[PDB]
Parts: C-alpha cells; structure tokens; sequence
C-alpha cells in the first residue's frame, strides 16, 4: 500500500529526481557541460593541433 | 574579468588562435624584406647589370 503510491508521485521524485539529480543536481552542468566541451567539442579540440 | 571569457573559447574552439600567427608574421613582414629581397632583389640586378 505505502510503496505504489510512493512508487508513483513521492518515490517517484526518489528515482527520477535520485540517479539524475540526488547526486548529480549540481552535476547536470558537470554532466551536460561536460559532454559539450569535453565530448561535443572532443573533436574541435584537434581542429587546434591540426590548424 | 570578463575579458577573457573569450580566452576560454580560445583553448578547445582555438581557431582564432592559429588565426593570428600570421598576423604577428604580417607585423614582421617588413623584416620579411630581407627575405624579399633574397629574392625579389636579386631581379633589380637582373635590369641592373
């Protein structure tokens, strides 16, 4: 009884808001911003070494 | 110091920064003369002599 409706509106906000945010709210600039530097711009980085 | 934000962009998106290493060249193009004229110079003796 306590877990489905947890399971759906509070734990709900205990998962979908726990694996993307409980740790990493902060770290979505650490995850996204990441990627677009470090993974997106990962091949411009050599457009300087190549240049 | 928000000058060099754009600095930031000059590391990873660094075109501008091999950009003006000729520019630097270019402010030393007239001492790039001398290298002209191991060239060009050696026409002006071409009419000369």
């Amino acid at each position: 009884c306590t877990h489905i409706q947890n399971l759906q509106q509070l734990l709900f906000a205990s998962s979908t808001t726990a694996q993307p945010i409980l740790t990493p709210w902060p770290l979505m600039k650490e995850l996204d911003e990441m990627g677009k530097i470090n993974s997106k711009l990962s091949t411009a980085v050599e457009e300087v070494t190549l240049e | 110091y928000v000058r060099g934000l754009l600095d930031e962009w000059w590391e990873q998106p660094a075109s501008t920064v091999v950009d003006w290493v000729t520019v630097d060249g270019q402010s030393v193009a007239a001492w790039q003369n001398h290298v002209k004229q191991l060239l060009a110079f050696y026409d002006k003796e071409s009419l000369r002599t």
